RNA sequence: UAUGCAAAUAUAAAAUUAUAGUAAUUAUAAAUUAUAUUAUAUUAUAUUUAUUCAUAUAAUUAAUAGGAUAAUAUUUGUAGUUUUUGAUACCAUGAUAAGGAUUAUAAAUUGAAAGUGUUAAUAUCAUAAUCAAAAUUUAUUAUUUAUAUUAAAUAUGUAUGUGUAGAUAAAAUAAGAAAUUAAAAAGGUAUUGUUGCCCACCAAUUUUUAUAAUAAAAAUAACGUGCAGUAAUUAAUAUAUUUAUAAAAAUAUAUUUUUUUUUUUU
C-alpha cells in the first residue's frame, strides 16, 4: 500500500480544446448518423440473396420440382414484397403451412452474415466490402 | 485492543472465559433475581398526566327533582367538563329572578355554586354581590352558627382567586381548625390558584398563612403547579416571611426544586409571555431558589474548576 | 489507488483486474453512452418505453437561484435548440457546452451527446512515464 | 497564535437570569469543560452550516440550485451561474410550492410516521430538532432553506448525538408526539373537542348516522384528525341499536373511553 | 486448581459454619471491605478492616 | 635446461613487529556454513489442455430528556456562548495473506507462521469520503468464433485473415494418463557469519632513525582505482627468473597449511 501520489494540473488552453473537440464530434457525428439511416433503410429496402442452404433438403432439389414449385406458383408476390430478408422468409414459410413443421427442424438456412448479402452477389468477400463508415451494426449494404 | 471496547454479551472469547460460563457446562438458571419484588419503586412518569381534570371540581349534588325543574336555568350553567359560554349577566340574573322561589338550602346554594364558577370562567367582577346579598349573612356576618355547603365555599373561592380580589382573606380564615374546617377537603388545583393569585397581587403574609396551612393540612406538595409556587414565592420581599421560606423550600422533594427553579428562570426569563400580567422582579428570592436547587441536587466533581487557583506549600 | 485523481485515490485500492457480479461495478462510468447506432437509435442508452415521461431534470423542481451544469440525463428538448439559451453539462475536465445546436439532438439524452472518453490526449496531464506507455500503445506519436 | 474555526458566538438565554445565575457556580463536564454547541452559534454561521451537510440537494452545494454565488471554478476553469429566468426557457417550470412536501395525516402510518417529504428528517419531538428553543414544526411553511433549524442535519456541528437520538426511538414515536404536542385538554377542563376546521366534518358523520348509513358515517370518521364531540358518537351507537350490531357499537364506545380523554363516556 | 467457571451466587450457599466464626458479627465487629491504598505486589487487592 | 659464479630450511632456540630505539603485541587446526547420479523395503513426471485482459466521485465526526385503560408535577415548551491542539490531504511501532518437494492407505484432508492497505503509547501543514448516472496505463486477468442475434434500472463499434513469432499458464483429488529418476562423502581470514571480512597503491599529518627513481620503518579514520586473498570466478603456498597504475601476473621447479574418487596378471 503505497500513498498514492498526487495527480498532475490540468493544462492550459485544455478546457476550450476539449469544449471544441466534443462540440465538432458531435456536429460529425450527426452526418454520421443520417448517413447510416439513410445506409440502413435503403438495404431495408433493396432486395437480397436466398436465406436458405440449398445443401440441405426440401431445397437441394430442383428447381422444377418439390419445394420451389411451391414458391413459385403460391408464395411469389410475398417472398418478392418483403426483398428475401431472412426473417420474413422464414416467417412466410412458417405461415404457408404446405411444409409445415420442417421449417425450423429438417431445412437449414445460411449463417446470420451471409444471408445479408445484396442480391447477384458471386464472391464471398463481399461479406468485408461493405462501407465501414457508417454504424447499421452489420445492416448495411 | 484498540479503540473500541469488546462487547462482552456478543464476544464468545468473553463469554466463554474461565470468569463467565463455557458452553460444555450445564447452562441452567444461576440464581433467581426477585428486583421488582423486593422494593418497588411508585410510578412518577416524566410527563404529566393526560386525562386528569385540571380546574376545580365543583361538587353537583342536587335532587334528581329540582335537576329536572331548573333544567333550564341549569343549562346555562357548567355542567361535568363542559363550559357553556352564556353571558354572565344572564345567568345571575336568571338566579336572581327565579331562586327565591325554589325552597330547599341546598338547593338554592348548590345552584349559587355553579353560578359563581360560571362568572369565574368568564371573570366578570360583578359577582361578589351575590356572597354579600344572600350568604354573607348567615355564614360570614357577626357569628352566625351556620355552616356552608362545601362547594359553595370552593367555588366563591375560586372565583376570589380568578377574578383577583382581596375578599378571599375573610372566607379561608373561617376554613380553618377552629372554623368550619374544610382545608383538608381541598383539591390540588384549589391551592395551586390560590397560590398563584395571592402571589400576584403581591401578599407575603396571604402566603405564609397559606403555605402553612397546606404544610399543616398534608396536601400534596410536589404535585401543586410549579408556576403558582413561583408566582407565590416571588411576591415575598420582607425578611421574617424570607426566613420562613428557605426553612418552608426544605419542604419539597428533589426533583420539584429542579423544576422550581426552572419554572421561575422560564418565568422572568423566555416565557416571560407566557403570564398575563408580567411578574416583578425579585432578585433575592429567586437567587435563593437557585440556591436551594443546587443544594439539595447531587454533588458534581469538577477538579479543574474547584482547584484552578490552588498551590501547594511547604509550610 | 496509484495516482489520485480524486478524493477517493487515497481511500480505494484497486485489488487487481477484479470481477464484479453482473451490472454492478461500484462506479459507474459510462463509456459506452455515446455508441452510434442507425437502427437502434431510439432504444439504445434511452427509455425503455416511449410512452415515458421525461425525466425529473427536465423540469425545474423548486425556486432556484439557478444552477451552472444541467445534469446528464437530461433529455434534449427542442426548446433547448431553439431558445437560445446556456445549456451546460458536467464532462471532464471542466464543463460540456450545447452551443451550436442542431434538431438531430432531440429526443435524446445528453448523456448520449457527449464523449465520455475522448481521442484527445493532454500530454500536460500525464508523467513522462504514462505518456511512454501511451506511445507503447501507439495512441501518442512518438 | 490563536486559530478558532468560528470568530463570535452567542448565549443561549438572557440577561434576566443570567446576571444573577453566574454567582452560582455549574459543573461544567471535568474533561472539556468549555462548551460551544450548535446553539452557540451566530446567524450567519448557522445558516451557514445547516447549508453544508446535505450531499447534492442541500442548498450548500453549488448545483443544487439555491446556492447564492454567482461564480464557481472547477480545476482552474471558471463558470458562471445560469440565472433561474433564463434556466427555465428549456427546461419548463413545475412549482407546486410549499403544500407538496406534506401529505395529510391519514398517510403518516404509510410513511412510517412522517408528514414531511423534506430532504432532512423531521421529528415531532421537541428535543431532537431542538436549537436553542424547543422544536416545533410548521407545515404550512417548510422551506428547502430550513430556516428553524428544526430538521435532522446529518453532518451538522453536534449532529451525532441528535441521530443517535432518532434511531433509539421507540415505535410509536413520530406519531405518540405528533398526537400529544396537538389535541391536548383545555386549562379549563374543556375537550379538544371543538375546533372551526374540523367542524363541517363532524356535522357529516352525525347527519350520516341519522338516515342510518353506518359504514359510510364510520369511513368519515376514519378522515378525523381531533377529537370528535360527543354528539357524535350519540349518532354513531344510536345508528348501531335498530340493525342489533353490537360488536361494532361497544367497538365505537372502546373508541371513545380512554383512548380519546372519555369523550364517550356520557 | 484452577477456575473452569465463574458466577455471581449469594454468600448463604458456602459460608463459615456458625461454630466457626466469632459470635455475633453484625453487633460486635464493625467490618468494611476496603481497598488497599498503596501498590500491592502479589495477594489481594480487597482486604477486610 | 648443471665446465667460470652461486654456503645455506631439515633445524641448539629465551614473547609479536622492526637493519637490534618506532607499534603493544602476534600466531593458531578438529563447534557452526543445503544440492558433487548408491540398492526400486516394496512400485510411474513425459501425458493432456491452455495464452489479445480494460474500468473510482461535487468538504463541517462533540449531550441526556420517558405520553391512553397508572391516585393528579405545564417537568404543555427541561434555553447558564466563548482555554484548548494527533489518525487529518501529514510524520506518528505492533497484528491474520500469497507461496506444492518425501510421517502412504487404513476405520483418514492435496494447503504451511515467519506476514499481504485499513488494528493499541513517537503527534505539531491543511475539513478532502460514495446518498447515484462520472476522466483508460494499471505486472498479477480464463469472453460469446458463422442455421435463426437489443423488450424494462442504461449496459459496450470493433481485431475476418493458413488454431499461425518468441516466450508463457494449469492438472495425477469420480474419475479413466504407467517405468523413469531421486535418501547417505566434503571448504570459511566470518563469528546471528558473503549485503561477512580483508589487499595493495593513491593525500594529509605523527614518530624513530643506518637517507637509493620519490629514503627506510611504525601509527593513521580522507580521496580515488580496482577487486588480490578467505578450495573466491585461470586452486593456493615457497624458492627461482621475468613483467608492472595498484593489488600482482607469466614461466621453471618443489608442495598441500586444496576438495578423493579407488585394474592385486582379464
Ligand atoms: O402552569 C400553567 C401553564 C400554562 N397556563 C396557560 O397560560 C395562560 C395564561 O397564563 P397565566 O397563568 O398568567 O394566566 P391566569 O393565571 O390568569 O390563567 P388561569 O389560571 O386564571 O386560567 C393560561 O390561561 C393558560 O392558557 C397556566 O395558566 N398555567
Ligand atoms: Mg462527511
Ligand atoms: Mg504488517
Ligand atoms: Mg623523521
Ligand atoms: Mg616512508
Ligand atoms: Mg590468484
Ligand atoms: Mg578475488
Ligand atoms: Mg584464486
Ligand atoms: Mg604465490
Ligand atoms: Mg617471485
Ligand atoms: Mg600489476
Ligand atoms: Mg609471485
Amino acid at each position: 500500500w503505497a500513498k498514492p501520489k498526487k495527480r498532475p494540473k490540468v493544462g492550459q488552453g485544455f478546457h476550450e480544446k476539449a469544449q471544441k473537440w466534443r462540440e465538432e464530434y458531435l456536429l460529425d457525428r450527426h452526418r454520421a448518423l443520417a448517413d447510416s439511416l439513410r445506409a440502413y433503410v435503403e438495404f431495408s429496402t433493396s432486395k437480397r440473396v436466398e436465406p436458405w442452404d440449398a445443401r440441405f433438403k426440401p431445397f437441394d432439389r430442383i428447381e422444377k420440382d418439390g419445394v420451389y414449385v411451391l414458391m413459385r406458383y403460391m408464395m411469389e408476390e410475398k417472398l418478392q414484397l418483403c426483398n428475401y430478408h431472412h426473417r420474413p422468409v422464414k416467417r412466410l414459410f412458417c405461415n404457408i403451412g404446405l411444409m409445415g413443421p420442417q421449417i425450423t427442424t429438417k431445412a437449414r438456412w445460411k449463417p446470420y452474415r451471409f444471408a445479408t448479402n445484396p442480391a447477384g452477389t458471386s464472391k464471398a468477400e463481399r461479406m468485408y466490402q461493405r462501407d465501414k463508415t457508417v454504424y447499421t451494426h452489420g445492416h448495411n449494404d | 485492543v484498540g479503540y473500541t471496547p469488546v462487547n462482552p454479551d456478543t464476544s464468545p472469547m468473553v463469554a466463554y472465559s474461565q470468569y463467565h460460563w463455557h458452553y460444555n457446562l450445564p447452562q441452567g438458571m444461576e440464581r433467581p433475581h426477585s428486583v421488582n419484588r423486593t422494593f418497588a419503586a411508585p410510578f412518577q412518569s416524566n410527563h404529566s398526566l393526560v386525562n386528569k381534570y385540571r380546574g376545580v371540581w365543583i361538587e353537583f349534588d342536587m335532587h334528581p327533582a329540582f335537576s329536572v325543574a331548573l333544567e333550564p336555568q341549569l343549562r346555562k350553567l357548567p355542567r361535568g367538563r363542559t363550559l357553556p359560554k352564556t353571558p354572565a349577566e344572564e345567568v345571575i340574573a336568571d338566579y336572581t329572578a327565579l331562586a327565591p322561589l325554589v325552597d330547599d338550602e341546598k338547593t338554592r346554594d348548590l345552584w349559587l355554586a355553579k353560578v359563581f364558577q360560571h362568572c369565574a370562567f368568564q371573570r366578570c367582577g360583578g359577582a361578589m354581590e351575590l356572597w354579600e346579598r344572600y350568604c354573607h349573612q348567615r355564614f360570614t356576618a357577626e357569628g352566625a352558627t351556620a355552616k356552608p355547603p362545601l362547594s359553595l365555599v370552593k367555588s366563591v373561592l375560586f372565583y376570589c382567586n380568578k377574578t383577583d380580589n382581596s375578599g378571599w382573606r375573610a372566607l379561608f380564615d373561617r376554613c380553618l381548625k377552629d372554623g368550619w374546617n374544610y382545608t383538608p377537603l381541598f383539591d390540588t388545583a384549589q391551592w395551586s390558584f390560590m397560590l398563584k393569585s395571592i402571589g400576584r397581587m403581591g401578599d407575603e403574609d396571604g402566603v405564609r398563612a397559606v403555605l402553612e396551612e397546606m404544610l399543616d393540612v398534608q396536601a400534596d406538595l410536589d404535585r401543586v403547579e410549579a408556576r403558582s409556587v413561583v408566582i407565590a414565592l416571588n411576591a415575598v420581599t420582607n425578611a421574617d416571611v424570607y426566613e420562613f421560606v428557605k426553612k418552608y423550600l426544605f419542604n419539597f422533594g428533589e426533583r420539584k426544586v429542579k423544576f422550581l427553579r426552572t419554572t421561575y428562570s422560564d418565568l422572568r426569563g423566555h416565557g416571560a409571555g407566557k403570564l398575563r400580567i408580567p411578574l416583578k422582579e425579585n432578585d433575592n428570592m429567586y437567587y435563593h431558589v437557585c440556591w436551594h436547587s443546587s443544594i439539595r441536587s447531587p454533588r458534581q466533581f469538577s477538579p479543574r474548576q474547584l482547584y484552578f487557583d490552588y498551590t501547594p506549600s511547604t509550610l | 489507488l496509484k495516482i489520485a485523481k480524486s478524493a477517493f485515490g487515497f481511500y480505494l485500492a484497486r485489488r487487481g483486474q477484479r470481477k464484479y457480479p453482473f451490472l454492478r461495478r461500484p462506479h459507474i462510468k459510462n463509456t459506452h453512452s455515446m455508441n452510434p447506432s442507425a437502427p437502434y437509435f431510439w432504444s439504445f442508452m434511452t427509455a425503455k418505453s416511449q410512452m415515458a415521461f421525461l425525466p425529473e431534470e427536465n423540469y425545474i423542481t423548486g425556486d432556484w437561484t439557478g444552477k451552472f451544469f444541467v445534469s446528464k440525463r437530461q433529455v434534449y428538448t427542442l426548446q433547448h435548440a431553439t431558445s437560445g439559451a446556456k445549456v451546460r453539462v458536467k464532462s471532464f475536465p471542466s464543463i460540456f457546452e450545447f452551443n451550436s445546436p442542431s434538431r438531430w439532438n432531440i429526443g435524446k439524452e445528453m448523456n448520449t451527446l457527449t464523449k465520455p472518453r475522448m481521442d484527445l490526449i493532454d500530454e500536460q496531464m500525464l508523467t513522462k512515464k504514462q505518456r511512454l506507455d501511451y506511445v507503447r500503445a501507439g495512441l501518442l506519436p512518438k | 497564535s490563536v486559530s478558532g474555526v468560528f470568530s463570535k458566538g452567542r448565549g443561549i438565554g438572557h440577561e434576566a437570569t443570567t446576571s444573577i445565575l453566574r454567582y452560582i457556580p455549574r459543573a461544567r463536564v471535568p474533561w472539556q469543560p468549555s462548551r460551544f454547541g450548535r446553539e452557540n452559534l451566530t446567524a450567519a454561521d448557522m445558516a451557514r452550516l445547516w447549508s453544508r451537510g446535505r450531499y447534492r440537494d442541500g442548498p450548500g452545494n453549488y448545483n443544487s440550485g439555491y446556492c447564492t454565488e454567482r461564480t464557481h471554478v472547477l480545476e482552474e476553469n471558471t463558470v458562471s451561474i445560469i440565472p433561474r429566468r433564463e434556466l427555465e426557457k428549456y427546461m419548463p417550470d413545475i412549482t407546486i410550492g410549499p403544500k407538496a412536501l406534506v401529505t395529510p395525516v391519514s398517510l403518516m402510518n404509510a410513511r412510517n410516521g412522517h408528514r414531511v417529504t423534506h430532504d432532512l428528517l423531521h421529528s415531532y419531538d421537541p428535543h431532537i430538532g431542538r436549537l436553542g428553543k424547543p422544536a416545533v414544526v410548521d407545515h404550512d411553511n417548510i422551506t428547502v432553506e430550513d430556516p428553524n433549524r428544526v430538521g435532522l442535519n446529518a453532518a451538522t456541528l453536534d449532529c451525532r448525538g441528535r441521530i443517535y437520538r432518532w434511531l433509539r426511538r421507540g415505535p410509536f414515536f413520530q406519531v405518540d408526539n405528533y398526537f400529544r404536542r396537538s389535541v391536548k385538554l383545555n386549562r379549563d377542563g374543556t375537550l379538544p373537542t371543538d375546533f372551526v376546521h374540523e367542524a363541517p366534518l363532524m356535522r357529516k358523520i352525525i347527519r350520516l348516522a341519522h338516515r342510518g348509513h353506518l359504514k359510510a358515517a364510520c369511513e368519515e370518521y376514519r378522515r378525523v384528525t381531533t377529537v370528535p364531540p360527543v354528539e357524535v358518537y350519540r349518532a354513531l351507537t344510536a345508528c348501531c341499536v335498530p340493525g342489533a350490531k353490537l360488536a361494532d357499537a361497544v367497538s365505537i364506545f372502546e373508541d371513545g373511553d380512554s383512548k380519546l380523554f372519555y369523550v364517550s363516556r356520557d | 486448581q484452577g477456575a473452569v467457571a465463574t458466577a455471581e451466587i449469594p454468600a448463604f450457599f458456602n459460608e463459615r459454619p456458625a461454630w466457626e466464626r466469632p459470635p455475633l458479627e453484625e453487633t460486635l465487629y464493625v467490618t468494611t471491605n476496603k481497598e488497599r491504598y498503596d501498590d500491592v505486589r502479589g495477594g489481594d487487592i480487597y482486604y477486610d478492616d
